[PDB]
């Protein structure tokens, strides 16, 4: 029920699903964006998955024990988006991210755009590790999409 | 609501991948619920 | 974004 892998998340009431995001499985917990589950239990076949962790204002949360992903960017190499787009099997696209300036610090950010049921999608390092999640971020003035690679603290 | 998970695979750096997408420089603010704007 |  909480193998390692990626993981579409859903929702279904009495018809049929609508994928809201993704999410990765790592050691035991459950990964994603705030925004795709608000928060909210999720269940995987016949088990219950509660959450543990989160904080809004980084739109992250964990399930099931505390967040476990600590891979960060480097701030130089290129990164791989896995992005796992609603009804479309997982695909990698590579990148050379950007950075989102802040008044706290620089955060790399992704100039990839995919449906909103993406997010959560892990963007990895050349190692395989998930240094963050894609799917918070800005459009800018063209209507493209910018998303920052958005990483817990472990 | 039923939310679920189901499985879509395996976590796995592609060797010889298709490159895309530019290089942002943008000057971001970031709010206490979690919302990124651009600062204009 | 089909910004989130």
């Amino acid at each position: 029920e909480t193998t390692d892998g990626v993981y579409r998340v859903m929702t279904r009431r009495l018809l049929g699903s609508t994928q809201v995001g993704v999410g990765v499985m790592q050691e035991g917990v459950f990964h994603t964006m705030w925004h795709v589950t608000k928060g909210a239990a999720l269940r995987s076949g016949e088990g219950r998955l509660d959450p543990y962790w989160g904080d809004v204002k980084q739109d992250l949360v964990s399930y099931c024990g505390p967040w476990k992903l600590d891979a960060a960017w480097d701030g130089l190499s290129e990164v791989q988006l896995l992005a796992v787009p609603p009804g479309e099997r997982a695909k990698n696209i590579q990148t050379l991210p950007g950075i989102f300036k802040t008044k706290d610090g620089d955060i790399g950010a992704v100039a990839l755009d995919y449906p909103a049921g993406t997010s959560g999608s892990p963007i990895l390092d050349k190692c395989g590790r998930v240094i963050g999640l894609y799917g918070n971020g800005v459009v800018i003035k063209n209507g493209s999409y910018v998303s920052a690679i958005t990483q817990g603290k472990r | 609501v039923d939310m679920y998970i189901e499985r879509a695979g395996d976590i796995t750096w592609e060797k010889d991948a298709e490159v895309t997408g530019n290089s942002p420089r943008l000057d971001v603010a970031l709010d206490e619920s979690g919302d990124f704007s651009l600062v204009e | 974004k089909g910004k989130r």
